[PDB]
RNA sequence: CAGAUCUUGGUGGUAGUAGCAAAUAUUCAAACGAGAACUUUGAAGGCCGAAGUGGAGAAGGGUUCCAUGUGAACAGCAGUUGAACAUGGGUCAGUCGGUCCUGAGAGAUGGGCGAGCGCCGUUCCGAAGGGACGGGCGAUGGCCUCCGUUGCCCUCGGCCGAUCGAAAGGGAGUCGGGUUCAGAUCCCCGAAUCCGGAGUGGCGGAGAUGGGCGCCGCGAGGCGUCCAGUGCGGUAACGCGACCGAUCCCGGAGAAGCCGGCGGGAGCCCCGGGGAGAGUUCUCUUUUCUUUGUGAAGGGCAGGGCGCCCUGGAAUGGGUUCGCCCCGAGAGAGGGGCCCGUGCCUUGGAAAGCGUCGCGGUUCCGGCGGCGUCCGGUGAGCUCUCGCUGGCCCUUGAAAAUCCGGGGGAGAGGGUGUAAAUCUCGCGCCGGGCCGUACCCAUAUCCGCAGCAGGUCUCCAAGGUGAACAGCCUCUGGCAUGUUGGAACAAUGUAGGUAAGGGAAGUCGGCAAGCCGGAUCCGUAACUUCGGGAUAAGGAUUGGCUCUAAGGGCUGCAGCCGACUUAGAACUGGUGCGGACCAGGGGAAUCCGACUGUUUAAUUAAAACAAAGCAUCGCGAAGGCCCGCGGCGGGUGUUGACGCGAUGUGA
């Protein structure tokens, strides 16, 4: 019988607030909750660093955010890093347009002075 | 800090013992528990192991100091005057 | 106890002057001899029954009991 | 579940009455009193916080049977140090000593040369 | 030193008559540390915590752990935060006048030692014990007198 | 003798009376027996419910132990029973403790005081070492070869204080199975250990066995010379199997508090598969219940840990914990060394143990045959244990007996085959005396004049519920309601309940009783020393079942698989849902004490004492205060004005 009831409670019945005497901090402590969260997030970031998906600067400027829990859950972290990587990609691409549009004219000027000293 | 207004560190004394006692003791509870800079190795590792005895962290030195700090005004002025008398004696 | 990995040294203990006896024991996985010397029980673990039966006859001296199951 | 019983005359708790659990061949859970661990020798300079990294750590009365070699490092002036002593005390015993003797020679020449 | 706020300094001296060391315990003058070399005797010039006989020092060498008669191994003014100030000598009759912690002016005979500097553990009486239990714990290491 | 609350002894009435009421509870059948409300077996229903009505101990009791027999006296009834009575039996230790050492102390001779039995005192007023490595001489015993013994002569030593004081401190060394009418870490079987012995070295191993030489030789070695030989390896941490040594010295271990936090190992608990016995079958249930192991000591391996090393040199600062923390005094980065090692492999070792099916001895059997003792998971669980790191103090956290490391080199030893050595290098020979050793450890073996609701120190602690060692129920383990049963169900009681309407009108007073009570979401006053007040007050919700979203790791997904918790939603019941259990009545005021703490054991828990804070007073040791019969007596004093000693008030 107890195995049956435990199975049912695992599924979720019997556990409404009507059967919860004692604190929420007593059902599952804040300290353990935070440990579970943070030891997951950092075992994430170290794995990122090994994979080289993020380098030292990103990792060590993330390691204080995860500690101040601006980020809450592994999925939140995944989206945020995929997004900053997209933003670094955007910055690189928009720097590349800059250097290309620079060089085009910066040497059309040399060929322009060739034309000028041909016409004079 | 956000958690208090003017109790500082002696908040851990609840609501007992009075007011000016806690004001006269907060001024000392921060000094005796702060970590001073060991002037023998440079690190931030100087700490009180008991009354009147100060320890360091890496150079592992121990210096007899005040009960709540590491240099009483009296001690430092005595050291200066010791210098000023050795100078006079030794020309 | 002690384990002897070497047949010749096992034999040398066997023909020392102070071994009380040697027990031969069989099992479908292994065969082990046990020379009870004066202070230690020296066990030999032979995993090849043909060389085990040749060593059985190899054991020289006048103390050869006992053979077990 | 088996509730157990102290196997010697004491029934108190102390430091000399300390226990480990184990299982016999006959499937019985029994106590076994253990020998309280100790510490390896330490800094014979008295400043190095560490304790020696060279020597077996056992009850000091056990040493009457332990092998010579196991109770000391192979170095000279060692085996009575701590890891930080074994290294830095033995270096310091030189970087002080030789410099000082040489400086004594120099200042002796200075005393001769007014 | 249990039941005293003026921590002791344990000093190793080579014994100049045999091959051994004597280890004494002075009252640590303020500001000394481990690994200092302390100079004791008649000709050891002025340094902190380097005892030299009263009367071969100028006027104002703030001493502590003074003696009372020549050869008491140091008696006067060694509690936490105290000191005695030499005022002036009497070169003949070897009398040096010292001003003691309680405003006294005693005419101490010369050639009795005194550690130079003030006593460690100073400033001790400025923090209210604030609680009966703490006062209890203070006096239970010294003597049965507290309640 | 009539008396004296007369003394001792004896006997009535009260009286077959009070009474044999604390903690739920007993019933059927049978055996022995002259005999059964109680003994015993079998069944059934109950309780202690692991903070036991359990299994062991320390004190303390002292034969209460165990078998048999008796039921004369006791067990407040009975009794075939006992803790009673009588006759028999029981306690086996190098390894378990004492003995060993020292703590707070205690207490001797030197000395002192004292009419005096004696007292004071514990390094102070003392010629305080009876020890020894060794050199020299004598005297010897063998075999006075050359080793052993003694006396004498030197040479060296701190007496740095006799002795006792701990069955819980320190204190080397034993574990598993088996056995009894009672004894087991003791007896039996097996497998290890510590110390001391062998100064006739018992064996092997190390010391350490060569380098250069000219000559007979392909060679090999050889002949004679000489010379070195108190270890080897790695740059380092340190390793290898041992690797000379005294007085003397330095050190180490013995040997250190409380509390928080976290991890690693372990046992136990929980879950998925197996097997093997058994429960249920009126229908269902690959089901439910028990069991499903390897010590000591080794040898190896993972597993933890370092403030240990080498390379190189970091700001675009970095590393990283639950929190911290570390870094030009060398970060990360690689390559290593050590410490622990209870976990796993194997040696013990399956032959033993266990669970099952079976056959003999059929009796006594450590009887003999079979098949099994298998494979995974889980975790903020609990308990031990191991480690890292913190916080606290006007508290800093025992001592010695013991054993060990290094420094130094007084000496020893040999002549090219070998010695003195061997901190334990491996074996082998021998020894470990004395005393305690049963039982109970408590609503029956102890103290309370008892088989007394009183008291007395510890270990270990299953499942469910729930925050939980709370309360409630159930397993292993016990128990017969606590000095009796039967039939009645009156009054008073004693302990529990309930109530129409009214709500303190009762009474000296809301005394007693009653109401609130856990969670989650909301929500907050006066006042304040700014932390409190504060669970203020006040309101809402709470079951069952059916779902959805979110919260993980292992080999961007893809694939693998598992543990719980949260938030939201639909439906459902006579509006019921912390449904037993567990669980705060509230507010506006006055008086007193600041608070916590403590007291009148056996009528006074307070406004009394204390208490921090404040304020005094003496005292520079030929001293303040104080004990003392006495002294160079004694405490504060292992002390010195931020210290003592004497007071008052009391944040
Ligand atoms: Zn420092």
């Amino acid at each position: 019988r107890c195995r049956k009831n435990t199975l049912a409670r695992r599924k979720g019945r019997h556990m409404g607030i009507g059967k919860r005497k004692g604190t929420a901090n007593a059902r599952m402590p804040e300290k353990v909750t935070w440990m579970r969260r943070m030891r997951i997030l950092r075992r994430l970031l170290r794995r990122y660093r090994e994979s080289k998906k993020i380098d030292r600067h990103m990792y060590h400027s993330l390691y204080l955010k995860v500690k101040g829990n601006v980020f809450k859950n592994k999925r939140i972290l995944m989206e945020h890093i995929h997004k900053l990587k997209a933003d670094k990609a955007r910055k690189k691409l928009l720097a590349d347009q800059a250097e290309a549009r620079r060089s085009k004219t910066k040497e059309a000027r040399k060929r322009r002075e060739e034309r000028l000293q041909a016409k004079k | 800090a956000k958690r208090t207004k003017k109790v500082g560190i002696v908040g851990k004394y609840g609501t007992r013992y009075g007011a000016s006692l806690r004001k006269m003791v907060k001024k000392i509870e921060i000094s005796q528990h702060a970590k001073y800079t060991c002037s023998f190795c440079g690190k931030t590792k100087m700490k009180r192991r008991a009354v009147g005895i100060w320890h360091c962290g890496s150079c592992m030195k121990t210096v007899a100091g005040g009960a709540w700090t590491y240099n009483t005004t009296s001690a430092v002025t005595v050291k200066s005057a010791i210098r000023r008398l050795k100078e006079l004696k030794d020309q | 106890p002690r384990k002897i990995e070497e047949i010749k040294d096992f034999l040398l203990t066997a023909r020392r002057k102070d071994a009380k006896s040697v027990n031969i024991k069989k099992n479908k996985d292994n065969v082990k001899f046990k020379v009870r010397c004066s202070r230690y029980l020296y066990t030999l673990v032979i995993t090849d029954k043909e060389k085990a039966e040749k060593l059985k006859q190899s054991l020289p001296p006048g103390l050869a009991v006992k053979e077990l199951k | 579940v088996q509730r157990l019983t102290y196997r010697r005359r004491l029934s108190y708790n102390t430091a000399s009455n300390k226990t480990r659990l184990s299982r016999t061949p006959g499937n019985r859970i029994v106590y076994l009193y253990t020998k309280k661990v100790g510490k390896a020798p330490k800094s014979a300079c008295g400043v190095c916080p560490g304790r020696l990294r060279g020597v077996r750590a056992v009850r000091p009365k056990v040493l009457m049977r332990l092998s010579k070699t196991k109770k000391h490092v192979s170095r000279a002036y060692g085996g009575s140090m701590c890891a930080k002593c074994v290294r830095d005390r033995i270096k310091r015993a030189f970087l002080i000593e030789e410099q000082k003797i040489v400086v004594k020679v120099l200042k002796a020449q200075a005393q001769s040369q007014k | 030193d249990p039941g005293r706020g003026a921590p002791l300094a344990k000093v190793v001296f080579r014994d100049p008559y045999r091959f051994k060391k004597r280890t004494e315990l002075f009252i640590a003058a303020e500001g000394i540390h481990t690994g200092q070399f302390v100079y004791c005797g008649k000709k050891a010039q002025l340094n902190i915590g380097n005892v030299l006989p009263v009367g071969t020092m100028p006027e104002g060498t703030i001493v502590c752990c003074l003696e009372e008669k020549p050869g008491d191994r140091g008696k006067l003014a060694r509690a936490s935060g105290n000191y005695a100030t030499v005022i002036s000598h009497n070169p003949e009759t070897k009398k040096t006048r010292v001003k003691l912690p309680s405003g006294s002016k005693k005419v101490i005979s010369s050639a009795n030692r005194a550690v130079v500097g003030v006593v460690a553990g100073g400033g001790r009486i400025d923090k209210p014990i604030l609680k009966a239990g703490r006062a209890y714990h203070k006096y239970k290491a010294k003597r049965n007198c507290w309640p």
